[PDB]
C-alpha cells in the first residue's frame, strides 16, 4: 500500500516518521510485481462536509467526532453523517481529528441518553487502516524479504504470505548450493540466483496468480541448472519423452524469471546440421 | 504474401452514413431462447479466468467512449449509455435496431450495468421489429457505447444485377470500401476503443484492393489514437479456412507469411490492429474453431456466452437455429469483446499513455504459450489485474547483445 | 597449419601449442595432406583452450538446416 511522506497527520498516529520513510530501502522490479496491490493510506474522504444535518438533534455539523464519556464505560466514537451517525475504531478517529483540525483538538462529549436517539448509518468504507501502531521492522536486522505461494493438492484454494529475515529462508548448510545464473536479458524480469529445495517439481503447469485461479494453460520442463523448456501438449512428444504423467502447477510471475531454451517437439529434433554456429 | 502497405492519400471522404446502392430486407429476423435447465443466479463460467471482483478495486471504467462497429444494437433497460451512430445498411437507419442476433450480445457483454432493486430508466420506449437477482455484468459498467451498423445477413440488393463482375466477389468489393467509412466515422465521434466482430475471408489468389482501408486503418490508429481491436475470425464463416502453422525447416520467418493461404481483413493490419484468438473457459485453444493467421496478438474465452436479450428484457443463451433446433454461440466474436473491455479499464488508469503502448501493456502481460509466440494464440491469454498494476517497459521488446 | 579431421567429415583446426596438444591428446607427428583437396570439406570452430572457457543460458538456433528423412 502506498503512503507520502508529506501526511504528518497520517503518519504519526500509525507510528511512523517523515525522516524514517525517505530513507527507506530500494525495492526490486521483480518483487514489486509479485505483491498484490492495497488501498492507499490517506486521510478518509468524508462526503458533503460540514453542511447541516438532515436528522433533529445532530450534535454538530456534518464531519464533527463525537464521544462517549468514560464514567459510563470504555469510550466509543462516532462520525456523523448526513443522515445519521456511524462508528469510528480508535485508530481512525485519531487520524480525522489531527487531519481535520483546523486548530481544533478534541471531540464533543456526548452522554448516552441523547446519544440513543440518533439513528445509525453506514456510508463510508474503512476496512483499510489497522486497529492499532503498526510493528515496523529495522530494515538493518532483516534486509531479506520474500513473497511465498503454495497449493495443496486437492484444495481449491492457494495461500499467498510474506517472510523477513536476515538471509533467504534456505538451510545453512544448503547455502553453498545455490546456483548463479549468467544473465544476457537486462531488462530486469531475470533472476540472478535459482535454488531447488526439497520436493521441488521438474515438470509445471501454468497458472494464474491470484489465490482462486484454476486454470492450466500450458507444460514446462525445468531442468537443475536453471532453464526452462516448453513442451508440445501432443501424445506423440508427451510419449516420446516420457512425460504421460500430470503436472504441477506453478504460477506466472515466479516462473518467468527463469531463462527460457528451445521448444521441444518432434518436428523440431528431425534436421541435420553440418556445424553449428556461434553469434 | 508480402505483409499489408499503405498509401495515406486514398481516405474516404467524410460524410453521413449510407449505402453505395439501395437495398430491402429479404428475410425474418432472428428468434432467441434459453438453453434448458440454465439458472443465472451463479456466475458465468468465462468470469473466474478474468478475476473482476479485484480489478475492479481502481474503478468500472467511467468515462471511456467505445465503438462498436456491427450489425447494430437495440436498447435494453441495462444499457442506459447507448448512442446512435449511423446505419450503412438502410438509408433511413441510425443504427439502432439489430435484426440478426449478434449485435446485442456483443454490445452486452461489454458494458452491462449490474442488477439492482430498481432500473435507473424504467421507461421502455423501444419500436416494434421490421418485416419485408441476477449475476450477470458487463467488464466495464461505466463506459459509453456508440453504434453503427455495418452489415446484416437479412439485407440484399434491390437490382441484383452487377455487370462485369461475379455477383459473389462484387460484394467483398462493396464491403470493404464501406468498412473503411465506418472506422473513419467512428474515429471522428471521438471514440477511444473502436471494437470490430464482423471480418471478411478471402482467398490468397487475387487479393480484393485495400487502398482505402489501408489509409483508413492508420488515420485513426495515429493521428486519432484510437485502440482497434479485431476478432480472428471464426471457422464456420462462408469463406474461412485453416492457415499452416511455424515450419522448423524454414526459421527465415518465424511467423510463417509465405505459406498463407486465407487473409483476414481488416485483421491483416498487425502494425495498427489488435488480432484476438480465442480459448475455452478452462484455457485450451479452440483448435477447431478459429483460423491461426500470422497476424494474431492475444487470445481470450468465447464459451459459455450470455447476454441480454434483444425483442424481450430479460437474459438469453441461444439463439433459433435453420431448423427448430436452438443454437448456442461461441468465438472469436465475443473474446474480442471481452479484450474491448479490459483495453478499455487500462486506459483509465494510465490516461497519459497513447495506443502503441496500451497494446503492449497488455502484451507483455499475457500467459504465454509453449513456443513464446505462435498463430493460435498471439502472445498469450489476456490478464487484466496484471496490465493494470505491474512495471511494463516503455520501449518494445528487443534481443539481448550476446549471451555468452 | 594443423587440422583435425572427423568421421562425419568435418574439420576443426587446432593450436600449435603445448597446451592444447598437451590437453588433447595429438602428440604424434600428423601426416601430409595437400590443401586443395582439404579445402572442400566443411570447417568448425578451432580447439583454442582460450574460447573454450566460457558459460551459456542457451544457444544460438542454426539458420539453414536440412531434413533427416526416415
Amino acid at each position: 500500500s502506498r503512503i507520502e511522506p508529506t501526511n504528518r497527520a497520517v503518519l504519526l498516529p500509525l507510528g511512523l516518521t517523515p525522516e524514517q520513510v525517505s530513507q527507506a530501502r530500494p525495492m526490486s522490479r521483480a518483487l514489486f510485481d509479485a505483491l498484490p496491490v492495497g488501498p492507499e493510506l490517506l486521510v478518509p474522504e468524508v462526503p458533503n462536509a460540514g453542511g447541516p444535518a438532515t436528522f433533529p438533534g445532530a450534535p454538530g455539523p456534518i464531519g464533527t467526532v463525537i464521544v462517549t464519556p468514560q464514567i459510563s464505560g470504555p469510550q466509543q466514537y462516532s462520525l456523523v453523517l448526513g443522515d445519521g451517525v456511524q462508528t469510528l475504531p480508535p485508530l481512525v478517529a485519531q487520524i480525522l481529528q489531527n487531519a481535520g483540525s483546523a486548530g481544533n483538538t478534541k471531540p464533543l462529549t456526548v452522554e448516552p441518553s441523547t446519544l440513543a436517539k440518533m439513528p445509525v448509518v453506514n456510508r463510508l468504507d474503512l476496512s483499510a487502516y489497522p486497529d492499532n501502531p503498526l510493528e515496523v521492522v529495522d530494515i538493518r536486522e532483516h534486509p531479506s524479504t520474500c513473497w511465498w505461494w503454495e497449493r495443496t493438492a486437492g484444495e481449491n484454494r492457494a495461500r499467498v504470505r510474506v517472510v523477513s529475515g536476515p538471509t533467504i529462508p534456505v538451510a545453512a548448510t544448503e547455502m553453498n548450493k545455490v546456483v548463479s545464473l549468467v544473465k544476457a536479458d537486462t531488462s530486469g524480469r531475470q533472476a540472478d540466483q535459482v535454488y531447488f529445495g526439497p520436493d521441488h517439481a521438474n515438470f509445471v503447469a501454468v497458472t494464474g496468480n491470484n489465490p482462486g485461479a484454476q486454470t492450466s494453460e500450458s507444460l514446462w520442463w525445468v531442468t537443475d541448472a536453471g532453464a526452462r523448456f516448453g513442451v508440445e501438449d501432443s501424445k506423440e512428444a508427451r510419449d516420446a519423452l516420457g512425460l504421460t504423467l500430470t503436472p504441477s502447477l506453478a504460477p506466472w510471475v515466479a516462473l518467468r524469471l527463469l531463462p527460457q531454451g528451445p521448444t521441444l517437439s518432434r518436428a523440431d529434433a528431425l534436421v541435420e546440421h553440418d556445424t553449428l554456429p556461434m553469434d | 504474401i508480402s505483409p499489408p502497405t499503405i498509401d495515406p492519400g486514398a481516405l474516404p471522404p467524410d460524410g453521413p452514413p449510407g449505402p453505395l446502392a439501395p437495398m430491402k430486407q429479404n428475410a425474418y429476423c432472428t428468434e432467441v431462447g434459453v438453453l434448458p435447465g440454465t439458472d443465472f443466479q451463479l456466475q458465468p463460467k468465462y468470469m473466474e479466468m478474468l478475476n473482476l471482483n479485484e480489478a475492479w478495486q481502481f474503478g468500472r471504467g467511467d468515462g471511456v467512449k467505445v465503438a462498436v462497429i456491427d450489425t447494430g444494437v437495440t436498447p435494453h433497460p441495462r444499457l442506459p449509455r447507448l448512442i446512435p451512430g449511423g446505419d450503412y445498411v438502410m438509408a433511413g437507419g441510425d443504427g439502432l435496431s439489430d435484426c440478426d442476433a449478434h449485435g446485442t450480445l456483443v454490445a452486452s457483454m461489454i458494458a452491462a450495468v449490474p442488477a439492482n432493486g430498481a432500473v435507473p430508466l424504467p421507461s421502455v420506449p423501444r419500436r416494434p421489429v421490421t418485416i419485408p437477482p441476477d449475476a450477470f455484468s458487463g467488464i466495464a459498467p461505466g463506459v459509453e457505447i456508440i453504434s453503427i451498423r455495418q452489415s446484416s445477413q437479412a439485407f440484399g440488393l434491390k437490382d441484383p444485377y452487377t455487370g462485369d463482375e461475379d455477383p459473389q466477389t462484387a460484394q467483398k468489393i462493396d464491403n470493404v470500401e464501406t468498412m473503411a467509412r465506418a472506422i473513419v466515422h467512428a474515429a471522428n465521434m471521438g471514440a477511444s476503443v473502436i471494437n470490430i466482430s464482423d471480418v471478411m475471408c478471402m482467398s490468397a489468389r487475387n487479393v480484393i484492393d485495400q487502398r482505402a482501408l489501408g489509409a483508413a486503418v492508420h488515420y485513426a490508429a495515429v493521428d486519432k489514437d484510437a485502440v482497434i481491436v479485431a476478432a480472428a475470425g471464426d471457422g464456420s464463416k462462408k469463406d474461412c479456412k485453416q492457415n499452416p502453422i511455424f515450419d522448423p525447416l524454414q526459421p527465415d520467418d518465424p511467423r510463417a507469411w509465405n505459406a498463407v493461404t486465407t487473409v483476414v481483413t481488416p485483421s491483416w493490419f498487425h502494425d495498427y490492429v489488435l488480432t484476438v484468438g480465442a480459448v475455452d473457459a478452462n484455457g485450451q485453444p479452440l483448435s477447431k474453431m478459429s483460423i491461426a493467421g500470422p497476424w494474431v496478438s492475444i487470445s481470450a474465452p468465447g464459451t459459455d456466452v450470455v447476454g441480454l436479450s434483444p425483442r424481450d428484457d430479460g437474459l438469453i443463451n441461444a439463439i433459433d437455429g435453420p431448423d427448430n433446433s436452438l443454437l448456442v454461440p461461441a468465438g472469436t466474436s465475443f473474446s474480442a469483446a471481452i479484450v474491448s473491455g479490459v483495453a478499455a479499464l487500462v486506459r483509465a488508469k494510465f490516461p497519459e499513455l497513447s495506443a502503441y503502448q496500451i497494446i503492449n501493456r497488455l502484451i507483455h502481460t499475457a500467459r504465454p504459450p509453449a513456443r513464446g509466440v505462435d498463430n493460435q494464440v498471439g502472445y498469450g491469454v489476456v490478464d487484466p489485474v496484471a496490465a493494470l498494476t505491474w512495471d511494463v517497459p516503455k520501449g518494445p521488446a528487443e534481443p539481448p547483445k550476446q549471451l555468452s | 597449419s594443423l587440422w583435425w579431421v572427423t568421421d562425419a567429415g568435418a574439420r576443426f583446426g587446432v593450436e600449435d601449442s603445448k597446451e592444447a596438444r598437451d590437453a588433447l591428446g595429438l602428440t604424434l607427428t600428423p601426416s601430409l595432406a595437400p590443401w586443395v583437396a582439404l579445402r572442400l570439406l566443411p570447417q568448425g570452430p578451432t580447439l583454442s583452450r582460450a574460447d573454450a572457457l566460457v558459460e551459456h543460458d542457451t544457444l544460438p538456433m542454426d539458420m539453414t538446416p536440412a531434413e533427416l528423412v526416415v
